[PDB]
Parts: C-alpha cells; structure tokens; sequence
RNA sequence: ACAAGUAGUCAGAGCCCGUUAAUGGGUGAUGGCGUGCCUUUUGUAGAAUGAACCGGCGAGUUACGAUUUGAUGCAAGGUUAA
RNA sequence: UAUUGGAGGUAGAGCACUGUUUGGACGAGGGGCCGGUUACCGAAUUCAGACAAACUCCGAAUGCCAAUUAAUUUAACUUGGGAGUCAGAACAUGGGUGAUAAGGUCCGUGUUCGAAAGGGAAACAGCCCAGACCACCAGCUAAGGUCCCAAAAUA
RNA sequence: AAUAGCUCACUAGUCGAGUGACACUGCGCCGAAAAUGUACCGGGGCUAAACAUAUUACCGAAGCUGUGGAUUGUCCUUUGGA
RNA sequence: CUGGGGCGGUCGCCUCCUAAAAGGUAACGGAGGCGCUCAAAGGUUCCCUCAGAAUGGUUGGAAAUCAUUCAUAGAGUGUAAAGGCAUAAGGGAGCUUGACUGCGAGACCUACAAGUCGAGCAGGGUCGAAAGACGGACUUAGUGAUCCGGUGGUUCCGCAUGGAAGGGCCAUCGCUCAACGGAUAAAAGCUACCCCGGGGAUAACAGGCUUAUCUCCCCCAAGAGUUCACAUCGACGGGGAGGUUUGGCACCUCGAUGUCGGCUCAUCGCAUCCUGGGGCUGUAGUCGGUCCCAAGGGUUGGGCUGUUCGCCCAUUAAAGCGGUA
RNA sequence: UCUGGUGACUAUAGCAAGGAGGUCACACCUGUUCCCAUGCCGAACACAGAAGUUAAGCUCCUUAGCGUCGAUGGUAGUCGAACUUACGUUCCGCUAGAGUAGAACGUUGCCAGGC
C-alpha cells in the first residue's frame, strides 16, 4: 500500500547507475527519506539498489 | 628499443558501422536503413528492399517488425498503420 | 604425447586457467586413475617423464592410457631483449588441466602396483593429484 | 638548565597588568593535533626548481578594423566623412 | 525501474563443419612376395574418449535499440558569446603483450585521486567509510574498533 | 665369506580390556638463510587481549540530527514563513 | 612512429581475430590481400544442378571421359578473408547494352573534407507474350583533394562599339605527390671545434619493482658405486629462498646524485675458509668425504696486467662468500 | 473426412519399411504428320491420340528403426551484493549446452467437383 524509504548508506564510490536510480527515487542526501506507494515499478528500483536503502511499511 | 626484430602483421581496415539501425516498434520513415549487412543475414520482407550493398531499407512509412522465415533464416517487414 | 603434428595458428593466446574440468572426469579405458586437484599447465615434457616412470616401474606389465595431450603452444622471447617488437617463438607445448581432470589410467595390474606407479608419476608432475578407481554403482 | 621541537593551533594552571570595558591585555608549567611557501607535475615535506633579509620599481595597455552582448537615439529608414 | 518486442553468437557447453587428438573394433590399397598371400602401412567405415582467439548443430547472464504504455524523478535539445583540455595515476574486474614478471605496457568497464578536506588503514595522492557554507565544552552513527599507549565489553 | 635366528604368521597362558585400517574435514607443525639495531603485533603486552559461530551493549567522522547565523534559488504571500 | 636514440621495420585502402553476443575500441599484437580484372565474368528471358564416394570399368599414372544409387552442399561463386547463395548470387543458352541522361523524399556513417544505401519521379531504351527487371560485376579493396596546364562543347563574360586574345560553365584528361589530408607536386651528409633553448616527459651510474638469467636450498628416487636409491654421488622431472650477475620496467635525481680500479679507515650478515663442539662414513688412528651447531677472533708477501677477476712463485691453521651509492 | 488444385505454419510436417488403392479426377501409355523440340535423343519439351495397366510416381493406412521436437530436476556460467588476494568464498535473482522421461508417421485456409 504505502512504504517508506531511507538512504542509509552513502552514494559515493558507487556506479552512475546506482546514482541515477537513487536520484530517480527522489532521495537527496544520506539518511534522507521519502514515502511512496507500493508499486512494482518502485519495487524494481528498490530491489536494484536495496544495498543502499531500507524499507518500511509506512 | 630492441633493434631489428620486426613483424609482418600490423595492418587492419576501418570497421563499417553495420548491424541494426532500427528496432521493432519504432516509426521509420521510408528509406530508413534497418540493417546494414553482407550477404543476407536478414532478407527483405513486406515493403522492404535490398540495396546493392545488401542494405535493407523500408519502402514506405510505418512500423518495423523483425520475424522468422523458415527454420534458420530471418526477414524484415514494415506496416503502415500509424 | 609430446607435440601436435601440425597446428593451424602457431602463435596463440595463452589458455584460461580458472574454473573446472570441462570433461575427462571419469575412468573410461583403464581400471584405476589419477585425477588432479589444482590447476597448472602440463608442458608435454613432465607427462613424458611421468609415463616413463610408470611404464618402467611396471616392468612392461599392464596397459597405460595418457588422458592429457599437450595441444597449446607457448612462446618465450629471446634472452636479453626489450619489450615489444613482436611475439616470441614457440618454446613448448602444453595442455591446461583443471581440478577433477583425470590424467592417467591403468589396468591389467594389481591395485597396489597401480597405486605405487601413479604415486611415482605424481611427483614428476606439477599438480596435486588423487588416486581413483573405475567409478561404478 | 631530563629535553627529540615546519615552531603553530587547541585545552589550560601559575605569575604580572588594567582597555577602543569586553564575557580584557602580557607570559605560559603541562596535555591533544600538526612535515614552510611558490612553481611544476600522474604524484612533491621533498634530498625537483625558486627566493639571505627589508624597502622601492617591476608584466594583457593603446591605435585602427571585425564580430557579439548590454545601453541609448529613431526606424523603412539610419548615418555622415573630409 | 516495471512490463512487452527485437538485433547479436561472448561466458559456458558441444564435436554437426574446419581442424587438433587417445585407445578399441572392422575389411581392405601400394607393398613383405610371386596380382598377390601375411605383417603392416596410407587411408575407407565404426564405438568410446578429449582440445580451440582467428571451430560452432547450440547458447546464457548482462548490456544495447525501441515501444500501445505505466510509476518515480528532473532534466534535454537548438542558436549565439567565452574558454581550458590533447603528459594521466592507482585499485577492482574482461582481455592482448611480457614470463598466468613488474609500482610494466596497451585496450575495455566501474570507482577514486587528479580537482577532496574528514574518520579508519602505525605513518602512507589512488584502498575502506564519507563530500567540509560558518559557529557550539550538544546528540546519533558508517568503515574500524572496546587490556594499557588510546573513547568504548578485561561482555 | 656356508652361517650363527630369538621376534611382530600365532593364541591359550604374564592376563583381560579393546584394537588394524579407511575416507571427508576444522586448527596448528616442519620445509623457513642477509646484510647499521629488536626490526614480518605501531609499542607494551596477550593463553585469550587468538580463532569460529551466535547474541547484546557501547565508542567512533567536517556523514546525519539539534540550536543560532550568512548568501543565493524555487514556492506561498504565512510580503512572512516554508 | 619508435618501451631512449641510432639500425632494422612501418606509413593509404580491404578482410579476419584480439573486441568482453548492438555499435565502437589500442599496442613495433595474431593472420592475409589491393594499387586490378570483365564487351561478357554486364542487363534481361528461358532452361539446368554440384564435389566426392563405392557397387567399375575401352584407357585405367589411382581417379582423365563414360555409367549408377547416395550424395546439404562436403562443390562452384574472376581474386584476400569474412558474411552470403539452390529464391540460386552456381552452370548453360537466346536476345541484348541500364557499365542509361536529368534527379532524388528519406536514412547510415561522420570533427571536417569525404564515404555509403536509397523508394520514387521524368526522358529515352533493352529484354520478356505480358506482369515486370535493369543507373554494372553475390557483398565489401582496385586508389590521390586543391592550384596549374592540355583537348571537345556552350557562349551567357569579354573594358568607347564590332569581332578576337583571354576568361567562366559543362565534359574529360594530365603530374604523383605511396611520408598516400598531398610543407614548391624543385633538396643529401659530418660535427670528438661545437653552440643555445629545454627534459629526469627520455638513455648511460647507482637507488626502486620483478627474478627470465644468476647463487643457493629442497622434493621424488631411476641409477653408479661387489650386494645396496638414500656413506658419498644422484638422471628424468617437480617446488622454493636470496637480491650479490646479465637483463626487463622508466618510478626520484639532467637550474649536475663524479662511474672503474688502487690507498686509508672500516662496519654488518652467515649460505663458515681456519679455529671449538658433534652425528656419521664405503671412518682401524693419522687420513680425508658428508651433514649439523656455531660470526668470538683470525682470515699472507710477491711476479704479470689500469684492471676487478684470473694465472703463477713462495708461505700459512686458514689465505671464506657477500651487503654497505 | 475423402479427391484434385492452391498456400499457412520451426521436419511434432521429413526418410525408410510394410500394406492397400486406382471411382474416372491423377500418372502410366500409342506414335512424330502437324507448331515446337533438344551445343547432343518425341529423353524432356511440345504435340495429336487413349487401345493397355496399376506396376511405379501419387494417394490413403500402419510403424517410432530413422528424423525432428523435448520438459521437470539439476549443473556450468553470470547481473547485483558482501567478504576477500584466493587458479577464490558466500548470498540473491536470472538460468544454459549436454543428457533423461516424453511429444510425434502433421495441423490447416479458400476453391471446384464429392459423399
Ligand atoms: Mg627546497
Ligand atoms: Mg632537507
Ligand atoms: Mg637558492
Ligand atoms: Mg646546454
Ligand atoms: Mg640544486
């Protein structure tokens, strides 16, 4: 339904792919966060860069 | 810097940017090259022609679709509804 | 089991030495066999040393099958030369091996004699080995 | 006057002083951190180069023409040169 | 990014082609001799094995091109004024070259340094973590750690 | 130099519980010699202060929060706050 | 250009692999070709299918030609290689000249200049009964801007007018620039008499990395040694240590790090030359050989060469091997 | 579904074998005078004819020898990650080739006569 995303790890030293994905999710700085609606399109991006972010059911 | 030792193979040509030039689904205008080749990796199909250089170009406007011919051969088509 | 009689291209890119035995992992001709557990080259000259040791130790007894053939040529540049100016000339023939690649097979001789012969072969050889019998069951 | 120091900073007792009065000035036992500056380089504490120290002097300006931007006249017209 | 559609022949496998190869069947040619016999030797034909950057009956992962299209983001292109750059470096990974040498050399693909301070690695441009607008004698953590030097478990 | 042959083929009995081999592994041992001074833990030192597998704390940055302050940009006008 | 120059090789085009399954991608990397050829080896219409193999035979060097069933093309395609090809793009045969003129929407490539592919539209054809196909060879190399000059057309320019000489445009030729984007399309050498501006961007010295070479150590144990692998010595092979040699790399030093021998002075390692302790032995003791522990000390004087080294003459208990720019 | 055209599909469509059948369609056949006919045959091609016969081509039916197709499970490889310097290890997606079970002696569109 709704899930909350936070960029726990940094983005320095990671490929431009993972940089642009993090930009697409709308996360700006380390430990920044956003709330978006559960959606296979969004899950595709979280799964691609799960090692930098974390999820919550909020 | 060594001396007299010399090799008889330091030569090559300029590669030709062959291969695909359009993809299934996009609107090509007529004349658009779809696949520059040698011999026939892909034969022309509907509304597609064969250049002198084995080049494949659309006859008319429309979408592009790659398909199978028989068992081990592929063709190309163009369809106009747009 | 020394050299290929002819090859098409005499100067070739060196072989990949990372992964597992594509095949030859079973005793097919003989009864007992010797497989490898690391992966080095074999230079068409250490297997020659090994088959001699085995054959002469069996006193012309049972049969032997060498399972590795030295196919790849290798190059070495002439001495005291700088870098560049082409590729060097062929110095020997090799055959890369992998962990699990059977190397030598024997039959028609008792088990202990075969194990001793393959032991003596193992020391003339640059790869850790293992004694194996014809897989059954 | 038992100490190992690119010489500062930061933390601080003790001792003297009192201002452009403000959460003040001088010195600093002792602790923490800390290899000048320029040039040139992939990279310089560099044992690469340059300067002993102070002071003065010491390097993208001007003429004409072209282009572009801003500005101002006024506009199917604008403008003079000798 | 999710979902469709497609070009291509790498990794891996495989021997159907070009070859490279180890054993075993099976009949036979010039020829041991008198066209000969038998050994063989040059192959034909099989069965089991294997090898390959310039082999492929096969064939991924991923990259790439595009969509009737979605969802999240915020760039993108055109014209004009001004440039600097053409000595790169190391790590990780796919390869050539060398000797499966070099802090080697030449490419591809990231990252970092260059042009990046801060914490860790004793010290240590390139490694790990992380990008410094300016205070504060506030708080939480990442990599690394918690007996003393030296903040934290002699858990 | 013929040979001198006891003991583990072999067990009653000295007497009475065990004893060959095999794999596949976890951690060590040997192989192991170089030049000013330990000198191949940063030092002390460590039988855990090593290693493995869990668990729970805490420290740790100029990262990220907290409070105050610049300076630009985009919004609301909350002409002020975001 | 160049793993410093020099010497050797190379320089433009096409094909293949390296190239990591789009495209692209480098090395003095691994392989080869081109500077043409075809008036049919072009266009079109209609026909036809191949190499080899045996069941084989007038020849039968074997297989020439001929025969017959299988032949996935294993053959041919003018040439290098790679993609293709029985729709045949392969092989005949008949007509033929499209190996057309004027162009081109659109795309590919790409810094530029160039290069590449084009449906279609006119003109006029050729082939075919017609539909239709044809702006060269199955595809991809066969080449070289620009100035200058020559030849043919066309004047539409041509100085007061007419005409001309000269130009312009359109064909086309002609350098030959192969160092193949071509410094005038005229041209080689030595400087130890050298000079200036630069560089550790780049060599000689040593420092650093590596350890191919080099010194030493080991492992396996055929074997020699009466017998006997293992007193000693150890082949074929295999694994290492060291950083003393010959090198490789080009990282500090060219606004200077004096380089070889000898002299003076040493200092440190031990893989020990003597001396001390031992295990051994194919050691009866003296003898020697081997291995282990050992670095405290000691470890000559001369002849010959600049020599280090090495040889030689006398001694000594020994006349050690290396690091230290 | 018979029968003949025609064409749509990756040979699940093919080859070999055995067996039928000629329902007037199909090939076989008689000949060269007739257009035509062949670098070189009435071979073919073309043509006039239909007296012979299904034998073969063709058609239909069987059979998996032969051909092709071919899972699941897995393994190799690898995208991303975390260790790491090992000819590596771990986790997570994706997921071959080979082989094994098996599918398979076709499905099918329009037309014309059939029944
Ligand atoms: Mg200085
Ligand atoms: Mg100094
Ligand atoms: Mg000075
Ligand atoms: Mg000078
Ligand atoms: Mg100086």
């Amino acid at each position: 339904a709704k899930l909350q995303i936070t960029l726990t790890r940094s983005v320095i030293g990671r490929p431009e792919t993972q940089r642009k994905t993090v930009e697409a999710l709308g996360l700006k700085k380390t430990n920044s966060s956003v709330v978006v609606e559960d959606n296979p399109a969004i899950r595709g991006q979280i799964n691609k860069v799960k090692h930098l972010v974390t999820v919550e059911e909020k | 810097k060594k001396g007299v030792s010399s090799t008889k193979n330091g030569r090559d040509s300029e590669s030709k940017r062959l291969g695909a030039k359009r993809a299934d689904g996009q609107f090509v205008t007529g004349g658009s090259i779809l696949y520059r080749q040698r011999g026939t990796k892909i034969y022309p199909g509907e509304n597609v022609g064969r250049g002198g250089d084995d080049t494949l170009f659309a006859k008319i406007d429309g979408v592009v679709k790659f398909e199978r011919k028989g068992r081990d051969k592929k063709q190309v088509s163009v369809y106009a509804v747009a | 089991m020394l050299l290929p009689k002819r090859v098409k291209y005499r100067r070739q890119h060196r072989p990949k030495t990372t992964g597992r035995s594509k095949g030859g992992n079973y005793v097919t001709f003989g009864e007992f066999g010797l497989q490898a557990t690391t992966t080095s080259w074999i230079t068409s000259r250490q297997i020659e040393s090994a088959r001699i040791a085995m054959t002469r130790y069996m006193k012309r007894g049972g049969k032997v099958w060498i399972k590795i053939f030295p196919h790849t040529p290798y190059t070495k540049k002439p001495l005291e030369v700088r870098m560049g100016a082409g590729k060097g000339a062929v110095e020997g023939w090799i055959a890369v091996v992998k962990p699990g690649r059977i190397l030598f097979e024997v039959a028609g001789v008792s088990e202990e004699v075969a194990r001793e012969a393959l032991r003596l072969a193992s020391h003339k050889l640059p790869v850790k080995t293992k004694f194996v019998k014809r897989e059954e069951l």
